[PDB]
């Protein structure tokens, strides 16, 4: 395969090479964190973050269960209302959000981004006038937001607090062991 | 709804409080609860148990 750039297919080998180089670059530029065990002022800090990253993953499993539950519930609600209408863009990543809870992939993406507030509130109403389904979808969306933005995040903060309180005493010997390695 | 309402029309033509819409809404609520039931399976694990407890 050796033409304007917009005519390229979405799975062109050069575009895949571009994206894989980008991900390899964000993985290569994070290796300087491993270079920070030698420094005395912040080596224990980096070591402590490395300790409680495992507990972070421990809690992210529970988050993944909650995310799957609410995502497939919202998909089972809204996917009967799939529409195209010849729109310029579909999905959450448009100027105007549409078909957010359309498929399971789009629902998982839309519920993930709702933690950071980048999904507006006009995704819960349908273009039709079925008010009851709109209300129960907005209720499910608000319930998941309440969970993953009040319950689970603050549980994560308190659990991180106790974990760093526990590993603050053993941070020095851990940093010395990592620096000797 | 299967016994009573079988009028061939588009989905947007229906009433807001039709039994089919209520049935799918309660089905979605039941699905959220069914998928959230899996938290009580985590207690048998030696890793995810104490955190959920
Ligand atoms: C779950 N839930 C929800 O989904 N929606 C969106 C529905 C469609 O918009 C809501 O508006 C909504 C809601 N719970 C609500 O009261 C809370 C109860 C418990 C916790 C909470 O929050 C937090 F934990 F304290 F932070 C909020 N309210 C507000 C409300 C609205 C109407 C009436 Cl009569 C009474 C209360």
């Amino acid at each position: 395969y050796s033409n304007p750039r917009e005519s390229w297919d979405m799975w062109h080998p050069t575009l895949v090479a571009e994206a894989l180089f980008a991900i390899a670059n964000i993985f290569s530029s994070l290796r300087l964190i491993s270079l920070f065990t030698a420094n005395s002022h912040l080596g224990p800090l980096q070591i402590s973050l490395g300790r409680m990253l495992l507990d972070i993953l421990k809690f992210l499993f529970i988050y993944c269960l909650v995310l799957l539950a609410f995502a497939n519930g919202l998909n089972q609600l809204y996917f009967y209302y799939e529409e195209t209408k010849g729109l310029t863009c579909k999905g959450i990543r448009c100027e105007k959000q549409n078909n957010a809870f359309s498929t399971l992939f789009e629902t998982l993406q839309s519920l993930f981004w709702s933690i950071f507030g980048l999904i507006n509130l006009y995704v819960t109403n349908v273009k039709a006038q079925h008010e009851f389904t709109e209300f129960v979808g907005a209720t499910m969306f608000g319930t998941y937001n309440v969970i993953s933005l009040v319950v689970l995040l603050n549980m994560l903060i308190a659990m991180m607090n106790n974990s760093y309180q526990l590993i603050a005493d053993h941070a020095d010997i851990e940093w010395k062991f990592a620096r000797t390695k | 709804a299967h016994n009573k309402f079988h009028d061939f029309a588009d989905r947007k033509d229906w009433d807001a409080f039709h039994p089919t819409l209520v049935a799918e809404g309660l089905f979605a609520f039941a699905n959220v609860l069914s998928y959230l039931r899996l938290f009580f399976m985590y207690t048998t694990s030696s890793i995810l148990g104490p955190l959920q407890i």
